[PDB]
């Protein structure tokens, strides 16, 4: 979900099932999240932030203060 | 009239011929978006939102003006229909102003909801940085209508409602092309008793409620269903209450009573619920002026005056009194040894026994099927204007000939004025008159008599003879005898057994004269004796409370739950929108508490046993919304102008909107008189 | 140009759920698994 | 039954002066009643209106006469809609007479020079559909033409040819008059119904037809001046002489007027299915600067799309050949444009004409026509992005077919033709403006 | 407020419609010159969750999240903000709010 | 191409359709209807007498190891005759899939507890009992898990008010936190956010 | 009545009677001690609402049944008619 | 800069009167008698234009007189006279020059004609002179499009114009002399100029081309 298939990481797996294995799994999750963060800063596309269906997402404030359909959708969706 | 087979949305339907594609699709549930088609107006094509795709056709068809034939396949959810609706709607949205945050119809605009439902999501209008958009000047309409024609989409709903139902020709569309403007060519006041409905009929909001200017928003509104008591129709309304405040009054849908319309006195009386209200019980001190007195002291003062009266008491019903308040007053007077009760508006002698003497026996829904109607001393467009809308519909749709007996009146349609002589109606009962042949030759004839003509000294005689004429002309499932009584409380009071006429309580010489919400001023201090403890149980008290000795407060029709019976005899129930201001209570609760203070309490404690006693006195006074038809029934007009129409009731008298309307109408009258007299 | 909402309409392409028993009955006129086998050992 | 016979003729170019329906088009003879009586007009009218309405409508159906006012709807089947028995309401023949399409001026010349043909055709067509009155709606611009028509109507009343006992046949037919004031939307059939009823403008919707509800709530037929004026020649010369000209479906004789960028402007009467180059080159001169200097032609008025030189080099000018050349014929108006003038300002002038002459009832025609006027003004100026062109095409696809009458269709068509043909002209002008504003 | 001095809030009530804790109460009447501007604009800051939906739902830039957060009160009623308190906050904090809106409007 | 429209997963559609026909064939006594919704989710609509034998089946079969039970959800729809519906969401780690098992239950009619099948139903079936009154028979201990100890009523029914019936305040006469009838300082402003125009024509006749 | 849509009309609902709403002494807010003023419960038919009201012990009443059918005909040809009073004057 | 709403101009108020001449009253009666009874509203357009045959332009008093004649309220006459373009609600001079701007007239140089007339009179478009003598307005197609550079002065067509030719015409009109209508290049009516390519032969009389059986 949400570009987790475009990033590469390892999954911490414990053996004993005690608190020490869960603590080591959590700190290893903190270690692998650093390389997911590294991949996310390494590849980031230049594009829009919201979906462009204006009936499910609020439009830009310039379009709201300039155009009519964006003002109607801003009024309705808010 | 065999039905034909139409496949709409690949779904079979059997429709009678002559119906539109929009009706044939609304028979199964799917609705086509519309701007220039109302169900009660003429069909037109000033917008093109009704373009639906029928199969094997080159062009889309306008669904609100398409007589469908045998075996058409209509595709509402096709790609061509959605592309056509998106294109036509972005054309509608090209020049419209970005006024939604400062527009009072925002949140209930049809353009916003159809832009979310059927329009596109963005604008392709790149020409707003240069050459701009269209802007037009605001037209000068009076104090009921706020006009900004920049928001208008030119659908001519207002023009069609003025030309057909309202009857005034002052509205029209001027010019050609983008410059068409939907407004009057000159600065004129669009005066009509049905002007408020145009605010309902504008789909976008170019025409706006001017009393309801910038007050609230549609999602903020709590909507409560009730009835209006200002006119005789008993029209179903919805009241906009938000945070203990009455905002506006809108029509409610019923085909039998109002048909989605509302009079101006019915609609713009919400401003009168704030001015001149009664918030404290007031007792007349021996100094000479009324002072605000707590509830227990006022109740024991009225009880002391009742015990000092010794059974010589009387009570008069009101113009705007509740049915349950009248029942509580009658039970209090009958339990205290008084057999006399009264009503402000008089009636004939002996008409209380049969219901059809005092009912509009032909249905308001049936009056649109009339063929020839005779008005005996009434002006229906100022007494009960929705009856005049029904008569206007029967005028335009059926070949109707109407004659009026009395002075010169305008009915918004043509009519033959027989004269102001009384005995001419006997000529209508003689058969020698020319309109009598039209009345006997009609398929569904009717005769309407005003209540003010029945209050006069001839009265029952004029009530008798035309009733005999009705016994000469009757059709199955049709009662042609009709009476139109302006007071909403009159029919309920005569249902529960009120002796009509304030003179019946004047001539009884009461020591304590009870009054309900009565501001007609038919009784004064000069007709009353030297000592008379006048107790006024009302809501406003502009008149009839200055002469009272114990001014008790009360709740208005939007602040209490009660029954009102309209002129046709159909009982309806109002609902409490807001709380009463101050320490005002309901009138039946006040009368029950007064009976408990006096020492002879009424048996009912809550509203349910009061409704049970209503079943005990009349079985047709509890079936709300259901009309029981009655059997057979056995010249000057006080209301002939609009300024006479504006201030009939107490709530309309206390309102500043009606005073502003009379000021604007009189200003236009002196302006027209000065421009006419400067040419002489 | 060439942008129509109905070609890219996300909300209006949602259908009611398909009755899977009746789908076979109206379309007919290695054991089945609910997904691929994942070895979590 | 009546059918158009097949043509079986290859070349439609040359004609003879004896086959001219309007022998006094240029007004070299007397326009009054004596000139018409010595010119063969008003001859055998009594027997034509005495032989019955079915024979007249069968003659019109046999000749295959189509519409001459802007539509390809054939006139005989249109006239056959009022052979139904009446329901107690009077029947009306209404001849529309506005010709407000730019380039369209033939029937004005028939008003000024051959009015008795129009009056005799009105009597013949009113006999053919059972009508007893004729309403002709002149514009207020044509004041001398309306004076000439009223003088001819007064001469026909004095001669006893119309009115009570028209041509000694016992048929009553009074030809009335109406003068509208400067509306191009008047000229549409239902708009001219609503203008004869006293309302303004505003065409009515289709399924109540003019043959059904019509003028004053009475059934009528709206016909062109040219169709009515050629009706006595069809009824007199037989059903095969009129069908011997043109092709099979498109048989007739049409007044073609050539205007703009020619050394001799032209208002000829010509056979249908003539080639365009032969029609320009035979009579009335030709394109200024030669045929190689020709940029484009508009084969109709402002309702029809433009065609360029390479398309119009081999265009046969009937209805069906022009539809095969992707443009409507409509009314006849040949606007010739050479390479010395830009097409963009002229198409913007046509769209500004449609913006000025729309009645404003329909919302796509009220709003999008002003939108297309703004976009065409920017295209004249050059201040637009390349994308707007195809988007402007989309605006045409949101106006064509979505409106009440065909003024929206007739305004979406020439921009469609301009985008289809002269798109590199728009791109070159816009690139020139971009290089002007960038540097 | 506008640079001319008129208050920005046109009583359009999208902020109260979008306020998830429903802190904002707006009551509006027509003013003497015909403007739409409010008679009552109350924000319950003990109910306000500081989510910023009102400034996104404001068509004009009337309601705004100021830079101030040192506004702890001794008394519960003093956090019931009136229209005059909000207008005084707009008068006091106008420079930093205008700088933040100038440096942040192209992101929104 | 449409990049603003979510593309469904076909390999989660075909496998779930084949498995839905499989579970309809294996249990005709309890399963009334299987449906594959938009979003590639499979729903099984069982009888109330088949709560235990269906959820056991999906627990222990070789072709369906729905051994994880993530949540038991109660929905109160007061229009229907059996107003409550109970939704068991099951996750299969072996076949990497999800299923939803839905049943209908009235407040007086008990339901079979799935605590013998999945032990997470030891607590989730309490929560619905705390919020709807759905009695789960043969439960280990069916107590009140989330609301107050003196709370009378089930709050997440649609016939229960939003602000409740009572409030709590400290009484320094009784020296304790006492219970009072509800009086709000500002009432809940009910917004009428109803769409007068229908926006989905595909859901117009989805009720029969 | 200011809208022509009817998608919010077809659903029946039950509601409770309005109670006392008063001005707050401190601020201008509206306060109500009624817990059930904001609770409207949707139903698809009146009879299911009757069953719900009798099952939960509430004292019920019905405001009014729905209108069965209003037969209306809309003809475009009546706007332009001969010897009829339904002829329009505008367009 | 036309306005589709009416303001209380001292030259356009309803205070000033407007009565039909007794010579024009029989024309009003004949125009009313052309159209059938019950539908006299169709006599509206040849009535208001008839006011332009008496007054020069159309005031609001003429609108009120037409509404009084037709026994219908004023707003129908208002909207009909506002829709059409010849009903000049503004003051208009003695000669109303109409210069066509549309494409078949624009192709042969109507812009030079418009600029020449604007230099000759010194007024903008849609505006009258100070002495109410000349009025200009850009106008759409009028017909007679064979003669492209035309103008229309007081419903008279002045065709086939040149800038020098219309300068001579305006110099004749300024000195009160009348000017003949028609094309200015020696051409009588609409025809090919120079050679009789069509209708050169004599027209055939009656009795020619008659089918058998008539
Ligand atoms: C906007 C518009 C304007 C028209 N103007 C004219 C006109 O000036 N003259 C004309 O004869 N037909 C005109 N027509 C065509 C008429 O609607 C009608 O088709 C024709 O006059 C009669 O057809 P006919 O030639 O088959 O008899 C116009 C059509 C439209 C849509
Ligand atoms: S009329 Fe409707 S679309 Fe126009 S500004 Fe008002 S709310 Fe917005
Ligand atoms: S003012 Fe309103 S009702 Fe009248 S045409 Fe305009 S949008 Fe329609
Ligand atoms: S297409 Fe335009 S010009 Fe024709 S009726 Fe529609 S609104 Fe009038
Ligand atoms: S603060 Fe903003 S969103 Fe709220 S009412 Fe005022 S202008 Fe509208
Ligand atoms: S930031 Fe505060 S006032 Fe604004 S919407 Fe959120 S909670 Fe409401
Ligand atoms: S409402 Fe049907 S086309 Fe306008
Ligand atoms: S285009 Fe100029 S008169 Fe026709």
């Amino acid at each position: 979900y949400d570009a987790y298939n475009l990033v590469n990481f390892d999954v911490p797996i414990g053996t004993k099932g005690d608190c020490y294995d869960r603590y080591l799994c959590r700190v290893e999750e903190m270690r692998q999240s650093l390389r997911i963060i590294d991949q996310c800063l390494n590849q980031m596309p230049a594009g829009e932030i919201k979906t462009d269906d204006a009936k499910v997402a609020p439009p830009s404030r310039s379009e709201m203060k300039t155009s009519m359909e964006a003002l109607i959708h801003h009024f309705k969706l808010f | 009239p065999e039905k034909i087979e139409v496949f709409v949305d690949d779904i079979p339907v059997q429709v009678v011929p002559g119906t539109t594609v929009l009706q044939a699709a609304a028979q199964i549930g799917v609705e086509i978006p519309r701007f220039c088609y109302h169900e009660r107006l003429a069909v037109a094509g000033n917008c093109r939102m009704c373009l639906v795709e029928v199969e094997k056709s080159p062009k889309p068809v306008a669904a609100c003006a398409m007589p469908v034939m045998k075996g058409w396949r209509i595709k509402t959810n096709s790609d061509l229909t959605r592309k056509a609706r998106e294109g036509v709607m972005e054309f509608l949205l090209m020049n419209h102003p970005l006024d939604c945050p400062i527009c009072d119809q925002g949140g209930e605009c049809d353009l916003q909801d159809q832009a979310m439902a059927f329009g596109s999501d963005r604008s392709r209008f790149t020409d707003i940085n240069y050459t701009g958009k269209r802007a037009v000047e605001d037209k000068d309409i009076g104090p009921l209508v706020k006009t900004i024609m920049t928001r208008c989409i030119h659908c001519t709903r207002c023009v069609r409602f003025a030309s057909e139902i309202a009857g005034v020709d002052d509205l029209g569309t001027t010019g050609r092309g983008n410059d068409m403007q939907i407004g009057t060519y000159v600065e004129k006041l669009f005066l009509t008793e049905l002007s408020g409905n145009v605010i309902d009929l504008c789909p976008v909001g170019a025409l706006t409620n001017k009393p309801y200017s910038f007050v609230a928003r549609p999602w903020e509104i709590r909507k409560v269903s009730s009835i209006d008591v200002l006119d005789a129709v008993g029209s179903n309304i919805v009241v906009s209450t938000r945070t203990n405040e009455v905002l506006r009054i809108l029509p409610r849908e019923n085909e039998d009573v109002n048909e989605e319309w509302l009079a101006d006195k019915s609609r713009f009386a919400c401003d009168g619920l704030k001015r001149q209200r009664l918030v404290a019980p007031m007792v007349r001190m021996p100094n000479g002026e009324l002072q605000a007195v707590e509830w227990e002291g006022a109740l024991i003062a009225v009880a002391k005056a009742i015990k000092a009266a010794g059974g010589q008491i009387a009570g008069i019903s009101g113009q705007l009194a509740d049915l349950e308040a009248q029942v509580a007053l009658k039970d209090l007077l009958n339990r205290l040894g008084s057999e006399v009760v009264a009503t402000e508006q008089g009636f004939i002698a002996g008409g209380t026994d049969n219901r059809a003497n005092y009912l509009l026996n032909s249905t308001i829904a049936g009056l649109e099927e009339a063929d020839a109607v005779l008005l005996v001393g009434t002006n229906p467009r100022y007494e009960a204007p929705l009856v005049n809308t029904r008569l206007r519909k029967a005028y335009v749709h059926n070949e109707l000939q109407i004659a009026s007996i009395g002075p010169k009146i305008d009915l918004s349609y043509d009519h033959e004025n027989l004269g102001a002589d009384a005995a001419l109606v006997k000529d209508v009962c003689s058969g020698a008159h020319a309109f009598s042949k039209v009345l006997e030759g009609a398929k569904k004839p009717a005769i309407i008599i005003g209540a003010d003509l029945l209050e006069r000294a001839d009265g029952a005689a004029i009530h008798a003879t035309v009733a005999e004429y009705c016994k000469k002309l009757k059709k199955p499932n049709w009662n042609p005898f009709n009476v139109l009584q302006t007071n909403a409380a009159q029919v309920g009071a005569l249902d529960v057994g009120y002796k009509a006429g304030a003179q019946t309580a004047v001539k009884a010489q009461p020591k304590v004269l009870f009054l309900l919400n009565a501001d007609a001023g038919k009784v004064t201090r000069e007709q009353l004796p030297k000592d008379c403890f006048v107790v006024y149980i009302g809501s406003h008290g502009d008149n009839g409370a200055s002469i009272a000795d114990a001014v008790l407060p009360g709740a208005a029709y939007t602040e209490k739950q009660g029954i009102y019976v309209n002129t046709e005899g159909r009982p309806q129930q109002t609902l409490p929108g807001v709380s009463p201001p101050g320490m005002a209570r309901e009138d039946w609760k006040i009368l029950r508490a007064l009976s408990e203070v006096v020492g002879k309490p009424l048996p009912y404690d809550n509203l349910d046993e009061l409704r049970n006693r209503l079943e005990d006195v009349a079985p047709h006074l509890t079936r709300l919304g259901q009309l029981e038809p009655a059997g057979d029934a056995g010249i000057d007009i006080k209301l002939k102008e609009l300024r006479d129409y504006f201030m009939t009731d107490a709530i309309s008298r206390a309102s500043p909107t009606m005073a502003k309307c009379i000021s604007a109408v009189n200003k236009q009258q002196r302006e027209n008189e000065a421009k006419q007299s400067v040419a002489i | 140009s060439a942008n129509y909402y109905c070609q890219r309409d996300g909300r209006r392409e949602v259908l009611p759920p398909i009755d899977l028993v009746e789908q076979q009955k109206q379309l007919a006129a290695k054991l089945p698994t609910p997904g691929k086998v994942y070895a979590w050992d | 039954p009546g059918t158009p016979p097949p043509q079986t003729k290859t070349k439609f170019g040359p004609l003879a002066d004896e086959d001219r329906i309007f022998t006094n088009l240029y007004g070299r003879h007397d326009w009054r009643l004596k000139g018409a009586l010595k010119r063969g007009d008003w001859y055998k009218t009594k027997e034509i209106v005495l032989k019955g309405a079915d024979w007249i409508v069968n003659e019109i159906k046999t000749s295959g006469l189509r519409g001459r006012g802007g539509a390809g709807f054939p006139s005989g089947m249109k006239w056959s809609f009022m052979n139904k028995p009446g329901d107690g309401r009077p029947k009306y023949l209404v001849v529309n007479a506005d010709e407000g399409e730019p380039g369209t001026c033939k029937d004005r010349e028939i008003m000024r020079h051959d009015p008795h043909k129009l009056v005799e055709g009105c009597l013949i067509a009113g006999r053919a559909m059972g009508a007893q009155a004729a309403y002709i709606y002149i514009r207020g611009e044509f004041y001398n033409e309306a004076s000439n028509m009223q003088l001819a109507i007064a001469e026909a009343y004095q001669a006893g040819l119309i009115g009570k006992n028209a041509c000694g046949t016992g048929y009553d037919f009074d030809v009335f008059m109406h003068r509208g004031a400067g509306a191009y939307i008047c000229g549409e059939e239902t708009a001219l119904i609503e203008s004869l009823e006293g309302k303004q403008g505003k065409p009515r919707l289709k399924p109540p037809f003019p043959a059904d509800v019509g003028v004053f709530g009475c059934p009528t037929t709206v016909t062109n001046v040219e169709t009515v004026a050629v009706a006595p020649t069809i009824c007199r010369r037989g059903g095969v002489w009129f069908a011997s000209f043109g092709r099979t479906r498109n048989s007739g004789t049409k007044l073609f007027n050539i205007s703009g960028h020619v050394n001799r402007p032209c208002t000829v009467e010509e056979e249908m299915s003539i080639p365009l180059k032969e029609l320009i080159e035979r009579h009335c001169g030709g394109v200024t600067g030669g045929w190689d200097n020709l940029l484009g032609v508009i084969p109709g008025g402002s309702s029809t799309p433009i065609i360029p030189k390479n398309v119009c080099d081999d265009v046969i000018m009937d209805f069906d050949g022009l539809i095969a050349a992707q443009t409507s014929l409509g009314t006849a108006a040949i606007i010739v444009m050479d390479k010395s003038t830009d097409v963009i300002k002229a198409i913007a002038r046509l769209i500004s004409f449609y913006k000025h002459e729309s009645c404003g009832q329909c919302t796509p025609c009220r709003e999008g026509i002003g939108w297309m006027n703004k976009i065409m003004t920017r295209f004249v100026k050059g201040d637009a992005q390349p994308a707007e062109i195809d988007m402007l095409w989309e605006i045409s696809k949101q106006i064509e077919g979505h409106t009440i009458c065909a003024l929206g269709d007739g305004a979406a068509w020439p921009v469609q033709g301009l985008i289809r043909h002269f798109r590199p002209e728009i791109e070159k002008r816009m690139q020139l403006h971009a290089k002007r504003v960038s540097n | 407020r506008y640079p001319s001095g008129e208050e920005r809030c046109i009583a359009c009530k999208l902020c109260e419609a979008i306020c998830p804790a429903q802190a904002i109460t707006i009551e509006a009447e027509e003013r003497a010159d015909g403007s739409r501007r409010t008679t009552r604009y109350d924000i319950d800051m003990t109910k306000c969750i500081y989510c910023g939906f009102c400034q996104e739902a404001c068509p004009v830039d009337a309601i705004v999240e100021g830079p101030n957060f040192e506004f702890s009160t001794e008394t519960h009623e003093e956090l019931l903000y009136n229209k005059e308190k909000l207008l005084c906050n707009g008068d006091k904090w106008e420079s930093e709010i205008a700088s933040n809106l100038q440096a942040d409007h192209l992101y929104r | 191409d449409k990049p603003t429209v979510r593309q469904p997963d076909a390999v989660a559609r075909s496998h779930l359709s084949d498995f839905g026909r499989y579970v309809a064939e294996c249990l005709p006594k309890y399963v009334q209807k299987v449906q594959l919704t938009a979003g590639d989710e499979l729903e099984v609509l069982i009888a109330p007498e088949g709560v235990v034998p269906v959820l056991q089946f999906l627990k222990d079969h070789h072709q369906a190891q729905f051994t994880n039970l993530v949540d038991i959800a109660g929905v109160d729809v007061p229009c229907r005759k059996n107003r409550f519906e109970v939704v068991y969401n099951l996750l299969s780690l072996r076949y990497n899939s999800r299923i939803r098992v839905k049943t209908y239950t009235d407040e007086l009619t008990p339901l079979d507890s799935a605590c013998e099948v999945h032990k997470a139903a030891n607590w989730y079936e309490r929560e619905i009992w705390d919020m709807y009154g759905v009695f789960f028979a043969n439960h280990p201990d069916l107590r009140r898990i989330l609301t107050d100890y003196g709370f009378e009523g089930h709050p997440q029914r649609r016939d229960f008010p939003l602000s409740g019936y009572v409030e709590l305040r400290y009484d320094d006469e009784k020296k304790r936190v006492v219970c009072e009838p509800l009086e709000l300082a500002q009432e809940f402003r009910k917004f009428d956010l109803s769409a007068p125009w229908e926006q989905f024509p595909n859901f117009r006749n989805a009720n029969p | 009545a200011m809208q022509s849509g009817t998608d919010n009309v077809n659903t029946w609902q039950i509601e409770f009677d309005n109670r006392e709403r008063w001005e707050n002494p401190l601020m201008g807010w509206a306060s109500s001690g009624d817990p059930l003023s904001n609770m409207n419960v949707q139903f698809g038919s009146p009879e299911e609402a009757i069953t719900f009201c009798e099952r939960n012990g509430w004292r019920w009443y019905v405001d009014g049944a729905a209108k069965p059918k209003k037969e209306r005909v809309k003809n475009y040809g009546i706007n332009f008619a001969w010897n009829k009073r339904t002829r329009v004057s505008t367009k | 800069d036309n306005l589709f709403v009416h303001r209380d101009t001292p030259e356009d108020n309803p205070n000033i009167p407007f009565e039909f001449t007794a010579e024009n009253k029989k024309r009003v009666e004949a125009i009313l008698s052309i159209y059938p009874e019950g539908h006299k509203r169709g006599a509206m357009i040849p009535l208001l234009d008839l006011a332009q045959r008496q007054y020069g332009w159309l005031p609001i008093s003429a609108m009120h007189k037409v509404a009084e004649i037709l026994q219908l309220p004023n707003m129908r006459v208002y909207e009909v006279a506002t829709f059409y373009t010849m009903f000049m609600r503004k003051p208009t001079g003695k000669y109303h020059i109409q210069v066509c701007t549309t494409t078949p007239c624009w192709l042969r140089g109507s812009d030079d004609i418009l600029e020449t007339c604007k230099k000759q009179l010194g007024i903008g478009v849609g505006d009258t002179t100070k002495d109410r003598k000349f009025t200009i307005s850009e106008v759409e197609c009028l017909g007679a499009c064979v003669n492209a550079p035309m103008v229309a002065i007081n419903d008279d067509y002045y065709e086939d114009l040149t800038s020098k030719d219309m300068q001579d015409i305006l110099n004749d009109l300024k000195a009160d002399k009348i000017s003949p209508p028609g094309p200015r290049n020696g051409r009588f009516a609409s025809e090919p100029k120079g050679e009789p390519t069509s209708l050169s032969e004599e027209p055939k009389g009656p009795g020619f081309g008659l089918q058998a059986g008539l």
